[PDB]
């Protein structure tokens, strides 16, 4: 009788932690898109606002002379 | 002619704009590409694969 019960606890366990595995990798393939995401257009805004800068400043300075 | 002489002398004098020696940026960026870019993305690929292909297995 026992047979079943430890064996069958143990079957739903396992797909208990395969559902848990499966959810936690999907948020991780999930994580790495958004990191990616982020680095694509996110990270030149920096170097843009740096040229922005530069450009006002030559303008100002072209008014200014 | 100190008006005229004057008023001739500031047209026609071209005052120099500025010249822009100042984007090195443009290479602090490409080299953060080098960086950034290709780097991570490759090993965020390649890591994304690898879930995948774990998420494989885990359907069978």
């Amino acid at each position: 009788g026992e047979f079943a019960d430890k064996l069958n606890e143990q079957k739903i366990a396992q797909l208990e932690e395969v559902k848990q595995a499966s959810i936690k990798q999907i948020q991780d393939a999930i994580d790495m898109e958004k990191s990616q995401q982020a680095l694509v257009q996110k990270r030149h805004y920096l170097f843009d606002v740096q040229r922005n800068n530069i450009a006002m400043a030559l303008e100002v300075t072209y008014r200014e002379r | 002619g100190l008006v005229d002489d004057f008023e001739k002398k500031f047209n026609a004098l071209k005052v120099p704009i500025p010249e822009d020696k100042y984007t090195a940026q443009v290479d602090a960026e490409e080299k953060e590409d080098v960086k950034s870019c290709a780097e991570f993305l490759t090993q965020s690929k390649t890591r994304i694969q690898e879930y995948e292909k774990e998420l494989e297995k885990m359907r069978n």
